[PDB]
């Protein structure tokens, strides 16, 4: 019975043909990931070394992952050592032990977020309209014990409580932390997470267009030079009278 | 002496590409044969790079494809060259077939019948490769074909539990999908050499339909420079897609790993299989569905004996040209319907356009050519 | 099929000029525009009316899928 | 805080009051008979579409 | 690998039973322990 509502289009600063990502809004978006989610969501494909030269200095990046100690394998005179994280470690998984992570969430596995804007019909415009589109039910819709109303979700019944409201965090450069400033930064981060070659492919696309602009009008001149013999010729028919 | 005419290897190159007599009025619709040969070489070299880092196992198939796009150096450009180069192959192939149909090139009988074989072998190759990344369209694309492939009356269920390794989907399942997909592009190459060997016996057709031995020109330099220029203009368009929109032609739902337990909101194949899918879903049967899918490629082989006109090409036939673009505008309708869900407006439009695809080729075209013969008094 | 063995022809003469004796662009936008306006006027009534039929079916088809829902 | 500013200013447009009209015209009509399956989750969508089209054109100036 | 060579399938499960092994991680537990499953290789004799 109930039906679709599609996200509108926002003017992100990377929606141009040659427009880059803002590398300061990526930096503020990693901190909203590491302190608001990552208590519900995995990021299985991104490591700490993937953030050196995008948003953090190698040192500033090795200062993080000190913050979490992680299990490693068996060693002699030991069985389950623990140790601080290195640079080659992936981001820690939220709900330890798997799947049956549905109990903390009323039987709704929370999805992995490393491909989430690339795997949705609408990209980061969908993950902006859903985090800021939480509202109250209309006149007489059904609701279970632990589910909420959200018009930008297929069956309008989401099993995630609204995770950002206002002043949920403190940014470390003095940016105000309202509801719309956050969720603008975990849309910029999480677009970099899907597509980490975004800025490199747009600058190879400019060094291809400028060089084709030399090579292509000048193979066309070689073509017109040969074919002018045939394009200008004349014919006469002179049969005997 | 002339070493181009007396050396044993250089003789073959000279007779095939340098001193070959060619018509002088060949259009740029005749460019797409060498474009197909460029697209085939590109898919082979790029595919041989991806095969050193891919793993055919249903627990690590999706994860070995994300690894090359993130870890291996230049793996992201080579992967999206391969996915977008396959759309480039299928758009040149549909231009190529529509050319030979409008200008009457099917009268070269041995060249046309090797071509219908080549059309089956590239469609089966591209199906196997889209199973290999093993996301939620590689899954629900594989099962829709192979429960439709259990409706073969006497050997059907024998053939469905052979391709999965014996089973349902496991580690040894995509070793057979991968080995077919490796081998078939190298048979396509051998069939395209035989294809050109039979065309060398007559030379080319031309847009008028009339024979042109009195007006030949050498192939070099006139069509060596015209084919290089068209190939550069094709490498430009392909890189506009790889570097400015690499996900425009795909579907987002294939970035979720395959899960028999979860659910995909729709089932949509690639754009170049969407016309065949619309003919399937218009037949309420599963033996009459796989028959009408195979009869829509095999109807091309009846074009030589359905020809009733006195002239070879459609340049001077104005009523046959209205029917030619009614047929192109009917394959556009079947591509749109194949990507829609199965409800009321898109169910009658889909079956009234499956009837029109067979009514134009088999009935309306041979009758219209006879009316044209009679208005010219033969 | 090589060049001196293709056909038989009598009494026709061909005149041609060298490529280095010629201009590259004698007329480009003073014959290039009215000649493509002749070639477009010849094709349009054979090619366009089938695609005006796909447009009127797309517009009616995506208008009976919207009104099936919400009254 | 910038969102609640923008969302309220654009809630007084000739498409969003025209949608609010039918919404409470039907909001009042569901609650009377208590054996009814009628929702108005439809009616909410016509208003949220009209409103969020105008929020997107104006919101990103006030951020970052 | 010993079924049909020197032992039957019973006499082979019952010999894999004789040493319990160290299985992997699960929820509500740890990497737990369990007897042999007949798909196990011969148990190694030095920690590292
Ligand atoms: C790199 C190179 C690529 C090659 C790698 C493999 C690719 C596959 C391939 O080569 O395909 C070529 C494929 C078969 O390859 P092939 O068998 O290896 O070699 C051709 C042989 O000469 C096959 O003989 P044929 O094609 O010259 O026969 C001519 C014709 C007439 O021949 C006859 O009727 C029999 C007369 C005696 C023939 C025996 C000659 C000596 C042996 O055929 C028949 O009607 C019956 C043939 C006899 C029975 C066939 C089974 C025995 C072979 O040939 C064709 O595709 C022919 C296309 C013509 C279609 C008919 C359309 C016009 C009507
Ligand atoms: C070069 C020819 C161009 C002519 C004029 C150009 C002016 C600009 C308008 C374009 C017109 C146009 O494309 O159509 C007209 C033009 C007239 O050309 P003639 O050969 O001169 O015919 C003479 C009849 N009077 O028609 C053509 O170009 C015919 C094109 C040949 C067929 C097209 C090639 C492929 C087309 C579609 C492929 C889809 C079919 C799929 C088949 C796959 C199997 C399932
Ligand atoms: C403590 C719980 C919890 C937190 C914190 C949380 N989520 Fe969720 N989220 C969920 C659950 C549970 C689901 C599965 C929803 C369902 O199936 O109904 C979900 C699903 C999602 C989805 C997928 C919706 C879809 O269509 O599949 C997105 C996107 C998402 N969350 C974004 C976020 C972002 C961004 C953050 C934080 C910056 C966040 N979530 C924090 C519980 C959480
Ligand atoms: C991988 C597939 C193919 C390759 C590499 C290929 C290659 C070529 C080449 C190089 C030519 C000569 C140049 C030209 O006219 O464009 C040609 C001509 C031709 N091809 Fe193909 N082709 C392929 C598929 C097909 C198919 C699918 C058909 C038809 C069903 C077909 C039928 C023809 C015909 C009839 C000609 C001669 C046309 C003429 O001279 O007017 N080919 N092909
Ligand atoms: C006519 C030639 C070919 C066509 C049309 C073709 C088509 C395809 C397609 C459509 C995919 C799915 C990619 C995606 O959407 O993600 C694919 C994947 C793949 N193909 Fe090909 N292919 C061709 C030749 C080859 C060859 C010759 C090889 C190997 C020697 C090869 C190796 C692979 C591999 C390893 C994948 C792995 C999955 C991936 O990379 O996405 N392909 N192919
Ligand atoms: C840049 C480039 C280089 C090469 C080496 C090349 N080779 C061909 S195939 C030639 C051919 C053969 C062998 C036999 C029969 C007919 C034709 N032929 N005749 N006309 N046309 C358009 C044809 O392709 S295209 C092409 C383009
Ligand atoms: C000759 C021939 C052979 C085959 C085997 C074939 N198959 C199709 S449709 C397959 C499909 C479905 C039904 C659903 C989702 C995805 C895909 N699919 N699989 N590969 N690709 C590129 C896809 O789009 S037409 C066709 C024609």
């Amino acid at each position: 019975t109930d039906l679709e509502l599609h996200a509108p289009s926002y003017p992100w600063s990377h929606r141009g043909l040659l427009s880059s990502l803002d590398h300061t809004s990526i930096r503020r978006g990693f901190q909203v990931y590491k302190q608001v989610c990552s208590s519900c969501h995995s990021m299985d494909y991104v490591a700490y070394r993937h953030l050196v030269g995008v948003c953090y200095t190698e040192e500033e990046a090795k200062a993080l992952a000190e913050e979490v100690e992680v299990q490693d394998g068996p060693n002699e005179d030991g069985e389950m050592f623990m140790r601080p994280g290195k640079l080659s470690d992936y981001f820690p998984k939220p709900y330890p032990n798997p799947e049956a992570a549905r109990a903390a969430n009323n039987g709704a596995l929370p999805p992995d977020l490393s491909y989430i804007v690339r795997a949705r019909h609408g990209g980061e415009d969908y993950v902006f309209s859903l985090l800021t589109g939480y509202c109250e039910p209309p006149t007489g819709v059904s609701l279970r014990e632990g589910l909420y109303f959200n018009p930008y979700f297929p069956g309008q019944a989401i099993a995630m409580a609204p995770p950002i409201y206002n002043e949920v965090l403190e940014f470390d450069d003095g940016t105000p932390a309202t509801m719309s400033q956050v969720a603008k930064d975990v849309c910029t981060f999480l677009r970099w997470a899907s597509e980490p070659e975004h800025d490199h492919r747009k600058r190879m696309g400019l060094k291809m267009l400028m060089m084709m602009g030399l090579l292509l009008p000048l193979v066309y001149a070689m073509k017109r030079h040969k074919w002018s013999v045939l394009k200008s010729r004349k014919l006469a028919y002179r049969p005997p009278k | 002496t002339n070493i181009r005419k007396s050396h044993p290897l250089m003789k073959i190159i000279n007779n095939a590409f340098i001193d070959l007599p060619a018509p002088s009025n060949i259009s740029s619709w005749w460019n797409f044969g060498s474009l197909l040969g460029i697209c085939l070489i590109l898919q082979i070299l790029t595919g041989l790079f991806l095969a050193m880092h891919y793993t055919s196992d249903t627990t690590t198939a999706f994860s070995s494809v994300t690894h090359i796009c993130r870890d291996v150096n230049y793996g992201w450009v080579i992967r999206y060259l391969h996915a977008n180069g396959a759309s480039m192959f299928f758009i040149c192939l549909f231009i190529h077939v529509g050319r030979g149909l409008y200008y009457g090139s099917y009268m070269f009988l041995e060249t046309w019948n090797i071509g219908v074989v080549l059309l089956f072998t590239v469609m089966a190759t591209a199906f196997m490769g889209y199973v290999l990344p093993w996301g939620q369209m590689s899954f629900w694309g594989a099962t829709v074909i192979t429960n439709l492939l259990s409706a073969i009356p006497y050997i059907g269920t024998d053939l469905v539990e052979w391709i999965w390794g014996g089973f349902s989907v496991d580690k040894a399942t995509l070793t057979r999908f991968f080995a077919f997909h490796f081998i078939l592009p190298f048979i396509i190459t051998a069939l395209a050499a035989v294809h050109l060997l039979f065309l060398h016996e007559t030379g080319s057709n031309n847009p008028t339909g009339i024979s042109s031995d009195m007006d030949k020109i050498p192939f070099h330099p006139y069509y060596t420079i015209k084919d290089i220029l068209g190939a550069l203009f094709m490498m430009l368009i392909l890189l506009i897609l790889v570097l400015f929109s690499p996900d425009l032609l795909g579907d987002p739902d294939n970035y979720t790993p395959a899960n028999p337990l979860n659910t995909p909101p729709h089932i949509k194949p690639e754009w170049y299989f969407l016309f065949a899918y619309a003919i399937l879903r218009s037949i309420p049967n599963k033996l009459g569905g796989v028959l009408a899918l195979v009869a829509s490629i095999l109807i091309l082989i009846l074009m030589p004996m359905l020809h009733t006109s006195k002239q070879r090409s459609m340049m001077f036939r104005p009523l046959s040209q209205c029917l030619f673009w009614m047929l192109v505008a009917d394959l556009i309708t079947l591509t749109w319907i194949g990507g829609q869900p199965v409800e009321h407006p898109f169910i009658i439009i889909g079956q009234l356009a499956s009837i029109l695809y067979f009514l134009i080729i088999l009935v309306l075209m041979p009758i219209t050519s006879i009316i044209e013969n009679n208005l010219l008094k033969w | 099929r090589e060049f001196g063995h293709l056909t038989r022809m009598r009494h026709v003469i061909t005149y041609s000029l060298s490529p280095f004796e010629q201009r590259a662009f004698p007329h480009y936008f003073t014959k290039g525009i009215p000649n493509v306006l002749r070639r477009t006027r010849a094709c349009i009534l054979r090619v366009a009316p089938p695609f005006v039929v796909f447009y009127l079916v797309y517009t009616w088809g995506t208008q009976e899928f919207e009104k099936s829902k919400r009254k | 805080d910038p969102l609640t500013t923008v969302r309220e200013q654009c809630e007084q447009i000739e498409k969003c009051i025209k949608a609010r009209e039918r919404l409470e015209l039907c909001d009042q009509r569901v609650s009377s008979r208590s054996q009814t399956e009628e929702d108005c989750t439809e009616e909410l969508f016509d208003f949220l579409h009209a409103r969020d089209h105008c929020v997107a054109h104006k919101l990103f100036n006030s951020l970052k």
